[PDB]
RNA sequence: CGCAAGACGGACCAGAGCGAAAGCAUUUGCCAAGAAUGUUUUCAUUAAUCAAGAACGAAAGUCGGAGGUUCGAAGACGAUCAGAUACCGUCGUAGUUCCGACCAUAAACGAUGCCGACCGGCGAUGCGGCGGCGUUAUUCCCAUGACCCGCCGGGCAGCUUCCGGGAAACCAAAGUCUUUGGGUUCCGGGGGGAGUAUGGUUGCAAAGCUGAAACUUAAAGGAAUUGACGGAAGGGCACCACC
């Protein structure tokens, strides 16, 4: 499996037991019309690029 | 409605109400002139017959018994009679 | 004291009284 | 004080119904008394349907469903948060939640 | 009002009821409103008898014209459908309008700023305007109410059987009864039709206000 | 039933329904009707057919319940049993 | 947390309601209006009131506000609410009428009109919502 | 893959039906029974409620057989705990199942005796009957089914309401009650002592029915309200919380 890049198009909510993970709508900038919801640590704003070590998981929504 | 004319109810109301519960107790049954096509004569059948009504010498069966108003055989005409 | 177990203790106590009254008969 | 008018069950002209065994415990609950769910459920949730669709032999295979009918005792049901305590006015609403 | 040619139902008034649809009642029926219905349709709609509608309109008009002070007949609608009609009825009759949000205790609490104390309430719908009816229980207030086949006659003291749901039918009933009280006061003659148009009293969808503003140019 | 050589020749031993489908069919607010027929074919095969049937809520039906009378159900079951004996 | 308290809003509403015509959209002019037409002991509260005044003036430019009244009330609810069309939606050429509405007009004096199109009745008597 | 035995009839199954109640759920047949509707059928007061007396009566329990799949009082063992003759777990006798006899009790509840009249409304539903546009099956129409729309009677109920009642919760009955009387049976009289002692009676037994007193005590209790609390549910806030 390759290491791919995805752009944050929308930051949905703040999930995690202590509210420690932004839950984020990511758009694959390789396959420009494929989008998944995905959990992210640290401060995330709209339009910063995530480095995914796999692109096949999909987080459970708020 | 407080002021109902219990003296003089409309016919629609008494036709609706149970036979025993009417202002004057009146039956919903009736007698009827029934004739089969084979035989000449007209037999007086009771609407709620509850018996296998035969004509003279059993020309045919006229009325088959049911829950309420007994069914007349297909081809047997009736006129309900009053006085 | 639950009223059922009170009724069970009063039955056992009666059952011992019928056991001890019988031994004079 | 009489809390529920129906007495928390659904017999009006019986005087006896048959006991079901609660699925969580083994508690014997009158059928009418038991809190009943009908769970239709896909054999795989969300993460595994992605994998089966790709590793299926067949052409756009519709996945089968797993049809359970859960019977709960009142204690199991409340503990497992199937039903829930409501306000005395809101108790009377027999509408199932959306 | 009854057995009089002067106050008999005219031909143009029937066409104003049939276009508006005041004959065309609700799906459901109140036991208190069986006497103000001709017959039920196929496709469960009740047809209101417009003769009995007309007699209850006159009786209401009598009740209002009997009130010597025109100011202290408080005319009420909560729903948008009536809020225009009741405000134009104030213009005509010289009544007091309460269009939308009837503050509870406006008849019962003195120290409230909007403390009205009428002789007669007029009500667009007994259900929507339940709170004016109920405060009419606490102060001796006779109540005229525009009633549907569905409406309950709790605390309504003369019922005008109508379609009080539809936009046109409400405004038309308010127009009819405004024109009747001004006729029966002797302000307007009866031979000629009335200058004020029945279409004036109709509530319009805010879609239709900007649709007319578009179609005006 | 027999093996010729590198070939397991098979013969009928019973139709069944996937419980996915069987459970799917059984829903509330309607009458489930079943009929078994212990039957024999022309040759010496003895089958035990199991029919199933579900009362249909009609196109214009407003009533939720959609149930049958007990005599209606056993007229259906008598028909099921007649039809399955007829076709075996 | 920049929520205006009741003391700011009540003051700001009454200041618009009584001195509407002296106000505008600029903060700094109606800041000095609020100085004249009211005796406000604070400078901060003066600004708060002037600020919410200007916010309500922008809201009034859009449309009418629930907690204030304008002098005519206001060329739309007063003047435009006297709208009259060419011909009424009542004045219809062909009025469609039910056969049973024709019957209650027949048991009225009005058994024969010229401009009533009596329609065919609604077949398939099915008008309720199914249960559950 | 089979085979055997013994339990039990899931889903359909419902605020649905039936039964005096206990209770009753695979199919088919037989045997008698029953409510309700239908009736311009018959008898003509034959009725309602009931000391004595009588039938039925969940489970457990008892006696004699037949059987023993599962579950499981007692028991043995493993855990937990300070202890744990509990809760949890593995086994496991009586029992659980059938027939014949006992037993006569349950929160046997709707904690609401039975019969009769009257007093609002609305939507349902079950059964039977009656009427009505229209769809649909037997197609070849009749008449029957399946629907739809209403009416009537009886049934399990439901919602709503300043009928009215009630300490209130609440109740179309728990209403028609100081404006007190339709008929009738059972039964209560502060809390304990006590459903005990004693006598009688029934039972193989367990126990049932009947059933006090001495003595003791100023409250016990019912409904509702406010708080406090919870090892109940949900919501909110804080670096004297967390991340």
């Amino acid at each position: 499996q390759p290491i791919k890049l995805a752009r944050v198009t929308k930051v949905l909510g703040r999930t995690g037991s202590q509210g420690q993970c932004t839950q984020v709508r990511v758009e694959f900038m390789d396959d420009t019309s494929r989008s998944i919801i995905r959990n992210v640590k640290g401060p995330v704003r709209e339009g910063d690029v995530l480095t995914l070590l796999e692109s096949e998981r999909e987080a459970r929504r708020l | 409605p407080l002021a109902k004319d219990l003296l003089h109810p409309s016919p629609e109301e008494e036709k609706r109400k149970h036979k025993k519960k009417r202002l004057v107790q009146s039956p919903n049954s009736y007698f009827m002139d029934v004739k089969c096509p084979g035989c000449y004569k007209i037999t007086t059948v009771f609407s709620h017959a509850q018996t296998v009504v035969l004509c003279v010498g059993c020309s045919t069966v006229l009325c088959q018994p049911t829950g309420g108003k007994a069914r007349l055989t297909e081809g047997c005409s009736f006129r309900r009679k009053q006085h | 004291m639950r009223a059922k177990w009170r009724k069970k203790r009063m039955r056992r106590l009666k059952r011992k009284r019928r056991k001890m009254r019988q031994r004079s008969k | 004080t009489k809390k529920r008018r129906n007495n928390g069950r659904a017999k009006k002209g019986r005087g006896h119904v048959q006991p079901i065994r609660c699925t969580n415990c083994a508690c014997c609950v009158p059928k009418d008394k038991a809190i009943k769910k009908f769970v239709i459920r896909n054999i795989v949730e969300a993460a595994a349907v992605r994998d089966i669709s790709e590793v299926s032999v067949f052409d756009a295979y519709v996945l089968p469903k797993l049809y359970v009918k859960l019977h709960y005792c009142v204690s199991c049901a409340i503990h497992s948060k199937v039903v829930r305590n409501r306000s005395r006015e809101a108790r009377k609403d027999r509408t199932p939640p959306p | 009002s009854g057995a009089l040619d002067v106050l008999q139902m005219k031909e143009e008034d029937v066409l104003k009821f049939l276009a508006a649809g005041t004959h065309l009642g609700g799906t459901n029926l109140d036991f208190q409103m069986e006497q103000y219905i001709y017959k039920r349709k196929s496709d469960g709609i009740y047809i209101i008898n417009l003769k009995r509608t007309w007699e209850k309109l006159l009786l209401a008009a009598r009740a209002i014209v009997a009130i010597e002070n025109p100011a202290d007949v408080s005319v009420i609608s909560s729903r948008n459908t009536g809020q225009r009609a009741v405000l134009k009825f104030a213009a005509a009759t010289g009544a007091t309008p309460i269009a939308g949000r009837f503050t509870p205790g406006t008849f019962t609490n003195q120290i409230q700023a909007a403390f009205r104390e009428p002789r007669l309430l007029v009500v667009t719908d007994p259900q929507a305007d339940h709170q004016p009816l109920m405060e009419a229980s606490y102060v001796n207030l006779p109540t005229i109410a525009l009633c549907n086949t569905d409406s309950p006659l709790h605390y309504v003291d003369i019922a005008i059987p109508c379609n009080n749901k539809g936009a046109h039918s409400v405004g038309l009933m308010w127009w009819m009864l405004a024109q009747e009280v001004l006729r029966m006061r002797g302000t307007i003659s009866r031979e000629h039709p009335w200058e004020v148009m029945p279409d004036l009293y109709f509530y319009r969808d805010p879609e239709e206000i900007e649709k007319e503003e578009q179609a005006a140019a | 039933e027999d093996v010729q050589g590198k070939n397991c020749l098979t013969n009928f031993h019973g139709m069944d329904l996937t419980r996915d489908k069987m459970c799917s069919m059984v829903k509330k607010w309607q009458t489930m009707i079943e009929a078994h027929v212990d039957v024999k074919t022309t040759d010496g095969y003895l089958l035990r057919l199991f029919c199933v049937g579900f009362t249909k809520k009609r196109n214009n039906q407003i009533r939720k319940t959609s149930y049958a009378q007990h005599q209606q159900v056993r007229q259906i079951r008598k028909k099921m049993m007649e039809i399955m004996t007829r076709e075996v | 947390g920049r929520v205006r308290t009741k003391t700011v809003k009540k003051a700001a509403r009454v200041i618009i309601e009584k001195y509407y015509t002296r106000l505008g959209n600029d903060f700094h002019t109606n800041k000095r209006v609020c100085e004249e037409i009211a005796i406000i002991p604070s400078k901060k509260l003066r600004n708060k009131i002037a600020g919410y005044v200007t916010h309500l003036m922008k809201r009034i430019q859009r449309g009418p506000v629930r907690g204030i009244s304008i002098k005519l009330q206001e060329e739309e609810r007063e003047r435009r609410d006297n709208y009259v069309p060419e011909v009424s939606a009542l004045d219809q050429e062909i009025i469609e009428v039910d056969p049973d509405t024709k019957e209650m007009l027949k048991l009225l004096d009005f058994g024969s009109l010229s401009n009533l199109q009596v329609t065919q009745p609604t077949v398939g008597m099915n008008f309720k919502t199914p249960r559950g």
